[PDB]
C-alpha cells in the first residue's frame, strides 16, 4: 500500500514528502515520534526506499558538512516550519560574502536537501540576537552577569539559586534555544554555595568596591 | 510467536506492556494461572523489543521502603530501629498526601534520617525535606512550587524554606492510537 | 553513679543463676562494672562528669536554696531494677530452659542426683551465652543510660 | 576500644576453655555412674562423688603444666597492651 | 475482552473504574467470588487503559497510618511507641471532625511528632499541624480558612497561627454521561 | 442493575443510600444474611454513582476514639497509658451532653491532651477545647455560642473564655422527594 | 413496606419511632424473634426516613460513663483508678438526686476530674461542676438556678458560686395526634 | 547449532542476546523449564560469539548491595551493621526515585559510609554523593545537572554543593533491524 | 576494577585514622579519545568517601583488542 497509510490512526503527526532521487522523505517533529516512524521502515513493511527526517538533526546534519566546505561562516538556525522552503539565517554584521556569492551556497545548500525546492537565505542583525536574550533574562528577575566579547557573548547565572529560579530559568534557556540557537549566545547555569548570587565586593578605607568577575569565590557562611 | 519475558507479576506486566507500545510493537499478555504472566511479540519486532528492554531496564524491581529493613517481629528493638521505623511511615503518608492535591499525578518525598545525635550530648540537626511531583499538563507549574512548600514546611518541627527543595514537571505526550500489525 | 550499678546488677544476676551465691541465703560482677568503668571512661567520660557538675552551679548556685526535687526520685530505685532485668534477660530464659529439660531427665530415671549435675554446666552455659552478644550491646547501654548535663532541671530546682 | 574488646572477648573465651576439660570429665562420669544406677537399682545419692574427686583430681594433674603457659601467654600479652 | 488487572478488591475495583469512565472508555467489574473481582476493555480502548494505568498508578495502596508500625499486641511498649500511637490516633480524629463542616467533602490531617524527647530530658518544641481539605464548588472558599485555623488553634497544647497552614481547593467538574461503546 | 458495593453493614448501607439519594438516582438495599447488604443502582445511574462514591470516599470508617488504642485488658498499665483513657471518655461524656440542648442535632468537642507534662518538674500547662456543632435551621445561631462556652468553660479545672473556639453551623436542606426512576 | 434498620434494642427502637413520628412518618416495630426489633416505613416514606436517620445520627449509641474503663474487677488498682471511680458514681448519684426535684423532666451533672495532682507537687485544684436541666413548661426557669446551684453548692468540699453552671431550658412541644398514612 | 551458553536464566539471557544482536549475529533462546535457559547460535557465528562473551564478560553477575552482607535474620545486630542497613536503602530509594524524572532511563547513587566517627568522641564527618544517569537522547544534558544537584542536596543533614559530583550521559544509537541469517 | 585502601586497626589505638586510597583500571572501546575519559573516573570516584585527594587516585585505563571474527581454519594432513 501507500506510505501515509502504514503510519498511525491520524494522519495529523508526521508527513509524506517526495525526493528528487526518488526517495520518500518522512517528515515527523520530535524523538518520540521519529522511533515511531523508524520502527516502521526498519521492520520492512515498505517495498520502497524511505528515510525519516527531523528539525533537530537534519540541523545538525548539514551543520558538518558546512565546516568542512565553507569555514569561519557566521549563521545561526535553519528553520523548517515550511519543509519545502526553508530559511537560513545568516549573520549580517560578521559576513564578506557578495550577492554572487550568496546564491552559490543557495544553490549548494539546495543540493544536499533534496526534498527541498529552494532555499531562502535572509540576514539578522547580531545585536538583536543578545538584546532579546538580555531583555528575557531581565524579565525573569534572574540574576546574572553578561561577558561581551568578539564574536559571542555569555551569559553567566552562579549562586545557591532556590528552586524557583531554576525553573523559570529553564524553561526560558530552552524556549530562546529552539527560536536561535546556541551559536552566538551561551547561558552557563551553574549551582555552588555562595549566598551572593553572583557579585563580590571588597571592603577598604571608602566603601565597598566591585570587584572583577573571575572563576575564584568566596565560600559563604550563614 | 517468542517470548521475551515470563513468570512476571500483575504490576509488573502492565509496564511491559505499557513500554512496548509507546515505541510501536505490540505484546500480548498471557496468563499462566500459579505461574504468573507471560508477554510474546512476533517475529520482525523482537530485535527491537530485546533492546527496549535492556535499556529500560524492565522488569521493574519491588520499590523499596526503610521500614522494609527494620522488621517489626524482632523481640529487641534498639532506638536506631524504632525511629527508622516511624520516619519511613511518615514519608510514605506525605507521599500519599500530596496525590490529593489540584493536579497531581505522582509524587515522592524524602527526609533525612537522623538517628545517632540523641545517643551522646550532640544537639539533635535540622531536619531536610524533598519532593518530587508529576502534574496534569496545561497547569502553570512555576506557582505551584510554593504551595508544596507552604504544605511541607509546618508538618514537622522546624525547617526553613531553604531545607524544602521540591522540583516537579508536566506528564509526557499522551498515547491513544494502537500500535500496528507487522504484515510481511 | 547510674550506669554502673546497672552493670553491677547485671553481673549478680548472671553469678547468681550459675551458683556460687547460694552460701549466704561478688567475683563476676566486679569484672563488668571494671569493663564499664573502661567503656566509659575512653570516650568522654570525665568531659560529660565536669559538664554535669560545671552546669549544676549554673541553675544551683548556694545561697539560693536547692532542692533534690522530691517526685521523681521515688523511681529511681525502680529504674535501676528494670535495667539490669531487661538486660539480663536472655541468660535467665536459657538456665531456665536448661532446668526445666534437666528437670525433664530426673523424670525417666529419678536415680541421677540431677540437682548436682546442673550445677556443673549451669557455669558453662552462662559463659558462652555472654559470649555471643558481650560485644555488640554491652558497650553501646553504658553510652546510652549515662546521664547528661541537659536533664538537670527535671531533678533541681530553686527554693527562692 | 578496639583492643578494650578483644581482652575483654578473649578473657570470657579463656574461662570457658579451660574450664572445659575438667567440667566435661566430671559429667561422662556423673551421667554413667547413674546409668549403672538405673540397671541395678541403687538409692545411695552421695555415690559419684568418689569418682569426681578422682576424675577432676586426675585432670588437673595431667594439663597442670600447660595452664601454666597459657595464663602466662596471655598475662604478658595484656601488660604490654597496657603499658606500649 | 482484555483484562487489565484481576485479583482486585471491592474499594480498588471502583476507584479504577472511576478513572477509567473520566477518558471514554468504560470497564467492567466481574466478580470472582473468592478470587477477588476482575476489570476488562475493549480492543481498541486496551491501549488507552494499559496508558492510563501507568500514570495515574493505579491499583491504589491501602492507605498508611503511624499506628501500624507500632502494634498494641507488643509485649512492653517504649514511650516512643506510645505517643506515636496516641498523636496517630489524634489526627485520624481531627480529619474525621473535619468532614463535618458544611462544604467539605475530604480533608488531611498532619502533626509534627517528638522523637528526641521521649529518651532525652530536653523540654518539647512547639507543636506544628498541616491540613488540606476539598470543598464543594460555588463556596467562598477564601473565608474557610479562618474557620479552620481556629477550629484546629485551641485542639493542642499551644500552637500559634504562623504554624498552621491550610491549603484547600474546590472539587474537580462533575461526570454524569455514559461514556459510549466503541463502534468500528 | 450493576452493583456498586457489597459486604456493607447496615450503618454503611444507610449513609450511601442517602447520599445517592441526595443526587437524583435511586438504590435498592438488598440483604444477604451474614454476608452484609448490598447496593445496586441502575444503568443510566452508574456512571454518576461510582463518581459520588469516588468523592465522597464512601463507603465511611468507623470512627476512632482514643481508647481504643489503649485497651484495658493489658497485663500492665502506665500512667501515660491511663490518662488517655481518661482523657478519651470525659471526650465522649461531654459530646452525648451536648446533643440534650435546644437545637443541637449532632456536636463534637475536642480536649487538648499532655502526657509529657506529668512525669516532669514542669508545671502542668494549660487545658484547651474546640467544639463544633450542628443546629436545626431557624434559630438565631450567633447567640447560642455563648452558653456552650458557659457550658464548657467549668467542666475541667482551669480555662480561659478565649481558650475555647467553637465553630458551628446549620443543617442543610431537607430532601424530602423520590429521585425517580429514569422513562426510558 | 420497605426495611430500614434492624438488630436493635428495646431502647434503641423506641426512640427510632419517637424521631419518625415527630415529622410525620409512620413506623413500624416489628419483632424479628431471637434478632431483636425493625423498623420498617412505607415506599413514599422511605427517602424522608433515610435522610432524617442520616441527620439524627441514628440509632443511638450506648451512653458512656467514666467508670466503665477502669473496671473494678482487676487485682490491682491504681489511685489513678480509684478516684475516676469515685467520682464517675458522685456524677450519677447527683444526677439521679436532681430529677426528683419540682418540674425537672431530665439533668445531667459534670465534675471536674483530678488526675496529676495525685503525683505533681502541685495541691489538688478546686472542684468545677456543670449542669444541664429540662423543665416543664409553664415555669418561671429564670428562678429555678438558683435552687440549683444551692442544691450543688455544699455537697462537695468547697465550690464557689462562680464555678458553678447552670443551663437550663424548658421542653419541646407536645406530640400527641397520630402521624397518618399515605393515601395510595 | 552449536550451543555456547546454558542453564542461564530470564534476566541474563535477555542480556546475551541483546549483546550479540548489536555485533551482527544471531542466537535463539531454548527454554529448558527447571533447568534454565540456553542460547545456541549459528556455526559460522560460533568464532565471532566467543570473542564477544569473553570481551563483554558474559553471562552478567547479580548486582551487589550493602544490605545483603548484613541480613536482618541475625539474632545481634551492632549498631555498624543497622547502620549499613540503614544507608544501604536509602541509596536504593534514591536510585529508584531519579527514574521518574524527565528523560533518565537509569541512574545509580552511592553514598559515602562512615563507621569509625561514631565510636570514639571525634565528631561525625560530612556527607559526600555521587551519581550516574543515562539520559534520553536530544537533551540539552548541560543543563539537567543541576536539577539532580539541588534534588540530591536537602534529601540529607548537612551536605554542600561541591561534596556532589554528577555524570550522566547519552544513550546510544537505537538497534531496530534483524541481524540476518548466513547463507553459504 | 576498583580496589579501595583496607586501613581497618585505625581504631584499636587513640591516634586519628588515614586517608583512603582507591585505584582504578578500565577497558574501553576502540577509536574513543581515552586521555579525556580520565576526568571523569576520577571525578566520579573523588567523593564516593570521606576525604581523598586527587592525587591519591590512579586510573589505569586501555583500549580493547583487535576483533576476531574469522574462522580459525580446518587442517589437512
Amino acid at each position: 500500500a501507500e506510505l501515509d497509510s502504514l503510519l498511525g490512526q491520524e494522519k495529523e503527526r508526521f508527513q509524506v514528502l517526495p525526493g528528487r532521487d526518488k526517495m520518500l522523505y518522512v517528515a515527523a517533529q520530535n524523538e518520540r515520534d521519529t522511533l515511531w516512524a523508524r520502527q516502521v521502515l526498519a521492520r520492512g513493511d515498505y517495498d520502497k526506499n524511505a528515510r525519516v527526517i527531523n528539525e533537530n538533526e537534519e540541523n545538525k546534519r548539514i551543520s558538518i558538512w558546512l565546516d568542512t566546505y565553507y569555514p569561519q561562516l557566521a549563521y545561526y538556525r535553519i528553520h523548517f516550519d515550511e519543509p519545502r522552503k526553508p530559511v537560513f539565517w545568516l549573520s549580517r554584521q560578521r559576513n564578506t560574502m557578495s550577492k554572487k556569492e550568496l546564491e552559490v551556497l543557495s544553490q549548494k545548500l539546495r543540493a544536499l536537501m533534496p526534498y527541498a525546492d529552494s532555499v531562502n537565505i535572509t540576514l539578522m542583525d547580531d545585536v538583536t540576537a543578545a538584546g532579546q536574550a538580555e531583555a528575557g533574562l531581565k524579565q525573569q528577575a534572574l540574576p546574572y552577569s553578561r561577558r561581551n566579547h568578539k564574536g559571542g557573548v555569555t551569559f553567566v547565572i552562579q549562586g545557591a539559586l532556590d528552586d524557583v529560579e531554576i525553573l523559570r530559568a529553564r524553561q526560558f534557556v530552552d524556549s530562546y534555544y529552539r527560536t536561535w540557537g546556541g551559536r552566538y549566545v551561551q547561558f552557563a547555569i551553574e549551582l555552588k554555595d555562595d549566598w551572593l548570587k553572583g557579585r563580590s565586593f571588597q571592603y577598604g578605607a571608602e566603601g565597598y568596591i566591585k570587584m572583577s568577575p573571575g572563576h575564584w569565590y568566596f565560600p559563604s557562611p550563614l | 510467536d517468542k517470548d521475551l519475558l515470563k513468570g512476571l507479576d500483575q504490576e509488573q506486566a502492565n509496564e511491559v506492556i505499557a513500554v512496548l507500545q509507546m515505541h510501536n510493537i505490540e505484546a500480548n499478555k498471557i496468563d499462566s494461572g500459579k505461574l504468573g504472566y507471560s508477554i510474546t511479540v512476533a517475529e520482525p519486532d523482537f530485535t527491537a523489543a530485546v533492546y527496549w528492554i535492556k535499556t529500560y531496564q524492565l522488569p521493574p524491581r519491588p520499590r523499596v521502603e526503610i521500614a522494609q529493613m527494620f522488621p517489626a517481629d524482632s523481640l529487641v528493638s534498639s532506638p536506631r530501629a524504632e525511629k527508622a521505623r516511624l520516619y519511613s511511615a511518615i514519608e510514605q503518608r506525605l507521599e500519599q498526601s500530596l496525590q490529593t492535591m489540584e493536579g497531581v499525578l505522582s509524587a515522592r518525598v524524602h527526609i533525612s534520617y537522623d538517628i545517632d545525635a540523641g545517643e551522646n550530648g550532640r544537639p539533635p540537626k535540622p531536619v531536610h525535606l524533598s519532593a518530587l511531583a508529576v502534574y496534569e499538563r496545561g497547569s502553570p507549574l512555576a506557582h505551584q512550587i510554593s504551595d508544596i512548600k507552604r504544605f511541607l514546611k509546618n508538618s514537622f518541627a522546624d525547617v526553613d524554606y531553604d531545607n524544602i527543595s521540591v522540583v516537579l514537571s508536566e506528564r509526557s505526550d499522551a498515547q491513544l492510537q494502537a500500535p500496528g500489525t507487522p504484515v510481511k | 553513679s547510674w550506669p554502673f550499678w546497672v552493670m553491677h546488677a547485671l553481673g549478680c544476676i548472671i553469678d547468681n543463676q550459675r551458683g556460687a551465691t547460694l552460701s549466704s541465703s561478688s567475683e563476676m560482677a566486679n569484672f563488668l562494672n571494671m569493663f564499664a568503668a573502661v567503656v566509659y571512661l575512653q570516650n568522654g567520660g570525665l568531659v560529660t562528669m565536669v559538664d554535669v557538675l560545671n552546669k549544676s552551679y549554673q541553675l544551683c548556685d548556694p545561697m539560693n536554696e536547692c532542692t533534690p526535687s522530691l517526685p521523681p526520685l521515688l523511681t529511681f530505685i525502680n529504674q535501676v531494677a528494670q535495667n539490669a532485668l531487661v538486660l539480663a534477660s536472655p541468660v535467665v530464659l536459657v538456665l531456665l530452659l536448661s532446668e526445666v529439660f534437666l528437670g525433664l531427665l530426673s523424670r525417666f530415671a529419678p536415680q541421677m542426683n540431677a540437682f548436682a549435675i546442673s550445677l556443673t554446666v549451669k557455669s558453662g552455659i552462662a559463659v558462652l551465652i555472654m559470649l555471643l552478644y558481650f560485644s555488640p550491646v554491652l558497650p553501646d547501654n553504658v553510652l546510652r543510660l549515662s546521664f547528661q548535663a541537659t536533664g538537670l532541671s527535671s531533678w533541681f530546682y530553686e527554693r527562692g | 576500644m578496639d583492643d578494650l574488646v578483644f581482652a575483654g572477648n578473649k578473657a570470657l573465651y579463656l574461662v570457658l576453655i579451660l574450664s572445659g576439660w575438667p567440667t566435661i570429665v566430671a559429667t561422662i562420669i556423673g551421667l554413667l555412674v547413674g546409668l549403672f544406677q538405673t540397671v541395678t537399682q541403687l538409692q545411695e545419692q552421695t555415690l559419684p562423688f568418689g569418682i569426681k574427686l578422682l576424675g577432676v583430681c586426675l585432670c588437673l594433674f595431667l594439663l597442670s603444666g600447660w595452664y601454666g603457659e597459657v595464663l602466662l601467654s596471655y598475662g604478658r600479652q595484656v601488660i604490654f597492651l597496657a603499658l606500649a
